[PDB]
């Protein structure tokens, strides 16, 4: 389907105050991308500028 | 003539249904309490008794009084017969165990009597509208038992059914995967065409096209109910290509077991915005054909179309339904497999959506249903199934199931036939 | 029609059955003296499910009020709706239980239990279909730690399959007011673990935390704590009286709050909660009250959830609103807090919508919370325990009514047993 | 037939089509909320809806919601499509870097998407005419992130670009050279025949021909919206000499990068001075070859014209106009390259010009657009590159681009770019 | 849209703001109690700017207010407007600052902060889309110095991207309250020239004067030069609340006003402004007001402009004028007095123009500008700082919280970093 770098991207209705995880910014639009392994929210601008599944989700459990 | 019946069961089959057959009676012009003021374009749906009342045919089954004693105190107390609005006592509580071997077993018996009795009353029944939600503990088990006895009693007739699917991330309940892993057996041996549903891609649809910000369940039921008119549209009216109940499946499904189509409407629009564009039937049959406008969160583009059927009702003609199917088979972004050359099933009727005078989707004189058997569907259970498998790894909820009368096994056993199903949906993709 | 038998021990549970028989009373719209008086026809439309209706239209509360002392039973009698209530459910002996566990459940409360269970038989045979119990005492103390007990494993070995439902009062460390209450706990859990399928462990601490806090009240009563615990219990049985668009039984939630069966205490909560004077300022939209309920403070157990991870949470909202908005809180919760959900379930939330929200609310929605971090209430009881156990500090009143020290060394054993599975997942 | 797509960005874009379209409705006689109280002649810039509405083609984009709010509350609320109407969240605060890169990136996915949709109801589409401003920060941004987008979705229809470009004294911004000096590699790489226009210049216009002594911006845009009329109208209207779009680069072009003409209309006059002049072909067409009538400030005399074109509407024979360039060439002041004898391009239209009834400018019979390829607008880069050297030299707003996702060494290319155009520009000239 | 945050820390910030609120309520046409009473639809367009709406059309200003000692809520909560804030946004300690800057940073406001940015974090997720920051402090005495820098550093951190935007009211040798300003006023700085992205410096002494040379005001007290700073607070953020021919967001500004990271301490400035006496005679065009922009004696602080050259100038004009006349006359002033504006820098003025003047004016404008010659109000107190710090009078306090005298030698070495920066371009 989509591993673009390693992990499915889910559309998801976003709100309020949020940061993509690699801009590090805020998303303003009503729209973000979801990995339900990683748990992280990008701007859909970004997809292919994030490591690998692996590299992140090692890197969230710190 | 050409009868259809239908079965409601689970809270959310029965609102669908309470939805739906508003919209039918606003469609024949019955008025909400059974009498009609002044051609058999009814024939289908209600069966005429001798005082000039039409009751429907549709039976409702709950094993908790709630939603029916709704449905029996609502405006449409009048519509329904007395006895086909089937109560319990004991509410399934989001088991399948429940609503399949211990509570929904007493009242089988009482439902297959009912249906027993609205099949004599047909001189051409053609097959069953099921509706059910697969999260449900009685939308899974009752349909599941219920099944298992219609496909021994009335088998050649065919048997279509309408499922609310559990969505990526919206949910209601914490063993929807186990439900609906159950429910599989089912919707893979005792049936011929069901048509998954999703709420979060109506929910984005109704936000982006219908401009409502936070709709309510009613706005879901107004689409479902819209849809499944659609589909019955080619039999209760004329038209110039009628498609049949089994002309229907016999171009929808095929393999025995590949029978899980999308579904989708258009043009799904407010009244405010449809002033400004035309609607022709070109761009409506282009609207069906991207991503924003599928009632499953499931991408188009990552996998292989298979069968799409375009029932297209209103004002339309066919040499527009030849050139807009040409001009969508020369994209390169809608991908078809090599083995269906024909591809499109096409149906026309001359009957032009009925808008519900509460409701929020504007009139047109056209619209098309486009539902097609394609095998991104996949990835939709690729989702559902790794929430299982996360779940049974610790035995998490199973001692409310085993506790009931269910075999342990039978988590397995179903574990392993979704595992054939989605590997056939990917082997058939080569 | 789902019918549910209500039994208050206790002074504790006798007092807030009496504040929950107030409030329920004041939302179907019922008379002090009994009889209807109410506005719509969705309060009697499922009025069986907490009263039985008796000739003249009146209508009587199917509670069953146990006590081994009878002030309390001449304080509820006397008390603003003290008139509802059957004569015949009176049940009540003369000499008190002295904070005393073992007198209530082997001395004193072993010779009314014949004449309680005799009277709840035939509240259970009049009803239509029973579902379950809901009974109301405290840990502390001993007339409610060890009765209460006593009575929840008769009724248990009596129906086995119905639900049975329990709200307790008890001990925190800070707001203590009996010596004795440590033994009396890890004594009550010992049975509540085994028998009850649900239980709701209420703090007093937590809920003074919340009349200071949240509420601003300068001197909160007892009154207002009992308001406080009625205002849940009567936002838990909502599915089960009104219409709905996700009507969720108790058995309902109880199949997707028990992952284990043991793993089954849970922490309640309540929103909205705003000062008098506040009030006119708050916008109470779906979005305020999901960040209301899982805020540390709202909830009504000292545990700061934060030093666990949540199991399961259901959110019972009542009023008109739409689904969309509160299934996109509910995700925006959890995704956004992912550190403080269990990951091996992959939903967490259960979510349940009734359309009659509380009278002089447009909206209200009761929060249900299984936690891990309920361990560090369990722990710190198991802590006192060692602390007086050790040297058999006043195991002589309890000894004397026949009682045995290794029945409290297996107590304890078995508080450890449920400590250890509940921070095994965390 | 014959379509074209209007795209308005920035504020001062925005502004412009609210004037162009407010010039266009009189024109062709439709009512400000689209309907045709009463012959193809508006099938360029509006289609047609079944309901009898005639709805603009065109797509307005602003990352600040100021001045569409603005669009989507004044006289003209019912004319646009509501959905082409797109605004986002952010201020682009004039930087390039937000524009291009960080903001716009999000809606350009949109804006596309409506541009497509315009397109596929055009059966003839020639090109795009993109209004915007080279000093703001959307204006220069988001026109480079849609052109290079355009260029490669569309790449065979022409694209005309219309500007408003920085003056030699007035100015309303810091860093207006940047962000002109970034638009440049838009204008040459993507674009066709881009028309530079500078507040400066019409100011004085007003000053002098139109007699008011302080004007606002919309007098400046009610020009703007004459002179795009003036060029379309051979388009909208039949004529003697039709120009067709593609002709009218074929003969304005001579080079692949020199594609910057100067635009000015004739005869600018009050309502009070015409009485008292005849305004003949000959004299309006003398009329536009004085400095004086120059829409960007730099004189004629110092650059060698290298092609014209004269696009006359209303009362006039060509008789008139092939004496009127006897006399244009005969003088020593309308200079000319040596290596193009002919010069001129003529077009001839029979529609006169269309006033505004609140307009301050006066009814003519005759009208005449000159549009000339000419060397001296060089001189205006010339201006505005030394404003950039000053202030690049020591790195003056640097930090505010890098900060946003910009290159640094992009500023050299960007000035390295424009040291190329200005020596073509010089080099073709002896 | 473009959401602006707002807070008030200090007697001073929160006396300037309690008048700011009260004259942008005025442009909004809010009434006392918070309910709409304006004329136009445009005042209600962008109410959301600096307001949220509550039920029954009340619109709370989304405000926080922060102080070590209960008086000036007192006297603000009992003010004109007092009522209007939200009861809750009042966040106070009880023993004060003791104009001591260390007890702001460090011991008293380090408990209250983490209250403090708990609202912070509240109001920036009911927001839409924020945009900035808008507090008002004083660089002199404890409270304001110290806790509103902390609080900026807070801020900051946790939103880098989001505009910062400060009010500074900033000491002077002649009208000078406060023994030890000069310290406060070099710890607070060496702070603000970090964090914040737009400054504005403020002045008493300044104000005093414009009030007795130019208003002709005989007794001005501190309100009337709350008056004068809140007409600039509302001057700047004009462009994204009403409509104009030229909008300009505060990050336009900042991105037209700051060539370099650390130079943007700005110098504000209003017009008109007559004697009440007086204003029968004059004519209000445009050049006419611009006449008194650049003077020099109608800027906020101390700094004759004389002495030095301006970066960049902004001047948002507010009502109906022509553009040709604004273009024409902001380029008179900077060619006629071209030696006062750096060359390297081809244009100096940016102009904004909105359509909406302020009520009761026919036209008006406000003034900002980056010039040089602020480096001798940043000279100035560093002159002072030397004085003390040579032989640490005072020190003992600041030392007594857990200060350190290797920060204040680093404060004044930031100090002169940013007079150095200052001074190497004029
Ligand atoms: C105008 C207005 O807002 O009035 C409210 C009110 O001011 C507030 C502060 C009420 C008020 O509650 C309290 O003051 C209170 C004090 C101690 C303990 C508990 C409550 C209120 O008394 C409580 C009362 O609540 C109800 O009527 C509910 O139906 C409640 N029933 C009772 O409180 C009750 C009282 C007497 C006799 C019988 C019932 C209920 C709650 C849960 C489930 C069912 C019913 C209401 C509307 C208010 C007042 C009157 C001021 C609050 O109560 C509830 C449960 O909504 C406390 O915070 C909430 C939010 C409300 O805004
Ligand atoms: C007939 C006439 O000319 O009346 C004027 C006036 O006389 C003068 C002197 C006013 C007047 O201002 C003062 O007296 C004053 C005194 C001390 C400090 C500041 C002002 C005026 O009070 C001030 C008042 O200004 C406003 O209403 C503005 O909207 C202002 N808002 C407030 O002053 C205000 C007062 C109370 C409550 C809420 C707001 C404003 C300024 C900037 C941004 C937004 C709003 C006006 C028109 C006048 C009077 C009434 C005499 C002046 O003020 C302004 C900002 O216009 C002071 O010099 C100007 C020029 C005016 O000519
Ligand atoms: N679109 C739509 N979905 C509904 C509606 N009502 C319930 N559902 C969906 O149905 C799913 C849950 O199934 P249930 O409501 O438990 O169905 P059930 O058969 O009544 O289950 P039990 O109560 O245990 O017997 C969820 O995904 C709900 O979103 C409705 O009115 N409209
Ligand atoms: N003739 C005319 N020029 C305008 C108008 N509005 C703005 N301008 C000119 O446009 C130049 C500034 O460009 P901007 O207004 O910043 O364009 P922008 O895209 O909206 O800028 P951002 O908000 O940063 O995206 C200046 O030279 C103005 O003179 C107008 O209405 N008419
Ligand atoms: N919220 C609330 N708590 C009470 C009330 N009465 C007693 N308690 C508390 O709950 C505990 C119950 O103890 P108690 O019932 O008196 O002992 P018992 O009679 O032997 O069961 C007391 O220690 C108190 O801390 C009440 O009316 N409301
Ligand atoms: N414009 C204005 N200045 C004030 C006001 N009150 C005090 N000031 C001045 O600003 C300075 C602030 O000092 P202060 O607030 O008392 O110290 P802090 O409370 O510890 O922050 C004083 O020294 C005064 O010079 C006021 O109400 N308005
Ligand atoms: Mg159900
Ligand atoms: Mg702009
Ligand atoms: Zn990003
Ligand atoms: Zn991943």
């Amino acid at each position: 389907a989509r591993y673009t770098n390693g992990h499915l991207f889910t559309t998801i209705s976003v709100s309020g105050m949020t940061m993509c995880y690699a801009c590090n910014k805020s998303i303003t639009a009503k729209e973000a991308l979801i990995c339900p392994t990683c748990n992280v929210t990008i701007h859909n601008r970004c997809k292919d500028t994030l490591a690998n599944c692996t590299k992140v989700k090692q890197k969230q459990q710190k | 003539m050409r009868e259809c019946i239908s079965i409601h069961v689970g809270q959310a089959g029965v609102q669908i249904g309470n939805a739906c057959w508003e919209l039918y009676c606003l469609e024949h012009g019955i008025q909400p309490d059974g009498q009609m003021p002044s051609d058999d374009s009814f024939n289908t749906f209600f069966s005429e008794t001798g005082a000039g009342k039409h009751v429907p045919r549709a039976v409702f089954v709950d094993l908790e009084p709630t939603v029916i004693d709704e449905v029996r105190t609502g405006t449409y107390r009048q519509l329904f017969h007395p006895e086909q609005l089937i109560t319990g006592k004991e509410d399934a509580a989001n088991n399948y165990a429940r609503g399949h071997y211990t509570i929904g077993k007493e009242i089988i018996d009482l439902v297959l009597d009912r249906i027993r009795k609205l099949a004599d009353q047909c001189t051409g029944l053609q097959g069953f509208l099921v509706f059910h939600s697969f999260g449900g503990g009685t939308g899974s088990g009752f349909t599941s038992l219920l099944m298992e006895r219609l496909s021994v009693d009335y088998g050649k007739k065919s048997k279509l059914e309408f499922s609310i699917y559990p969505a990526p991330q919206v949910s209601t309940a914490v063993v929807e995967p186990y439900n609906s892993i159950l429910t599989t057996h089912t919707t893979l041996e005792h049936s011929d065409c069901a048509f998954m549903v999703d709420n979060e891609a109506i929910y984005d649809i109704c936000r982006r096209n219908l401009d409502i910000e936070r709709p309510t369940y009613t706005n879901l039921n107004r689409l479902i109910s819209q849809i499944v008119s659609s589909i019955t549209a080619s039999l209760r009216f004329d038209g110039a290509l009628n498609v049949d109940l089994t002309e229907f499946q016999t171009n929808l499904v095929p393999y025995p077991r590949i029978h899980f189509p999308l579904a989708t409407y258009a043009p799904v629009i407010s009244a405010e915005k449809a002033y400004h564009e035309q609607l022709s039937v070109a761009e409506i049959t282009n609207a069906c054909f991207e991503p924003a406008n599928q009632m499953v969160k499931c991408d188009p583009r990552h996998g292989k179309y298979m069968a799409c059927c375009l029932l297209y009702r209103g004002d339309v003609v066919p040499k527009d339904v030849n050139a807009a199917i040409a001009t969508i088979k020369t994209k390169r972004s809608i991908q078809f497999v090599d083995w269906c050359p024909t591809g499109f099933k096409v149906g026309i009727n001359y009957q032009p959506p009925t808008v519900v005078p509460g409701g929020d989707l504007a009139k047109v004189q056209r619209a098309v249903c486009m539902l097609s058997n394609t095998t991104a569907i996949a990835e939709a259970w690729a989702r559902l199934d790794h929430k299982f498998d996360l779940m049974y790894a610790k035995r998490a909820f199973v001692h409310w199931y085993v506790g009931e009368g269910m075999e342990e096994g039978e988590f397995s056993e179903a574990r392993e036939d979704m595992a054939a199903l989605e590997k056939d949906y990917e082997e058939v993709g080569v | 029609m789902r019918e549910i038998v209500h039994i208050q021990a206790g002074q504790c549970g006798n007092q807030i059955g009496a504040k929950f028989w107030e409030v329920i009373s004041d939302e179907h719209g019922i008379d002090p003296t009994g009889s209807y008086h109410g506005d719509s026809d969705l309060q009697l439309e499922r009025i069986n499910v907490y009263y039985n209706e008796a000739t003249g239209n009146k209508y009587v509360p199917r509670a069953i009020l146990v006590d081994l002392e009878p002030g309390t039973m001449d304080s509820v009698r006397s008390g603003p709706f003290g008139q509802i209530f059957r004569p015949d459910n009176f049940v009540f002996g003369q000499s008190g239980a002295g904070n005393n566990w073992a007198k209530g459940h082997y001395t004193e409360g072993a010779e009314l239990v014949d004449s309680v269970l005799d009277v709840v038989r035939k509240e259970s045979e009049s009803c239509d279909c029973l579902q379950g119990f809901q009974l109301t005492h405290s840990l502390g103390g001993g007339t409610g730690s060890g009765m209460g007990t006593l009575l929840i494993s008769k009724i248990r070995e009596e129906y086995p399959d119905r639900i049975m439902n329990t709200f307790s009062v008890m001990p925190s460390p800070k707001v203590s007011d009996t010596v004795v209450e440590p033994y009396n706990a890890t004594l009550s859990v010992h049975q509540l673990v085994e028998n009850t399928d649900e239980t709701y462990s209420i703090d007093n601490e937590a809920l003074y935390d919340i009349c200071f806090r949240t509420l601003k009240l300068t001197t909160p009563t007892y009154g207002d704590l009992n308001h406080l615990v009625s205002a849940t219990m009567s936002g838990v049985t909502t599915c089960l009286r009104f219409p709905g668009q996700l009507n969720a039984d108790l058995r309902k939630l109880a199949v997707n709050m028990v992952p284990f069966p043991r793993l089954h205490f849970f922490m309640p909560g309540f929103a909205p909660l705003t000062s008098r004077g506040s009030q006119q300022y708050r916008a109470l939209t779906v979005p305020e009250l999901t960040q209301q309920m899982f805020d540390s403070k709202n909830m009504m157990a000292a545990c700061d959830p934060r030093h666990g991870r949540y199991l399961t949470v259901a959110a019972i909202f009542r009023g008109r609103m739409s689904m969309k908005e509160v299934d996109e809180q509910m995700l925006n919760v959890q995704n956004k807090n992912s550190s403080y959900f269990v990951e091996w379930i992959p939903n967490n939330v259960k979510t349940a919508v009734c359309d009659i929200p509380p009278r002089g609310l447009k909206m209200s929605a009761t929060f249900i919370g299984n936690s891990t971090a309920i361990q560090e209430l369990f722990k710190r009881i198991s802590e006192q325990f060692t602390a007086m156990f050790r040297r058999k500090a006043f195991l002589h009143w309890y000894t004397g009514e026949g009682m045995d020290e290794m029945e409290f060394t297996e107590a304890e054993s078995n508080m450890n047993d449920l400590v250890s599975e509940y921070q095994q997942y965390q």
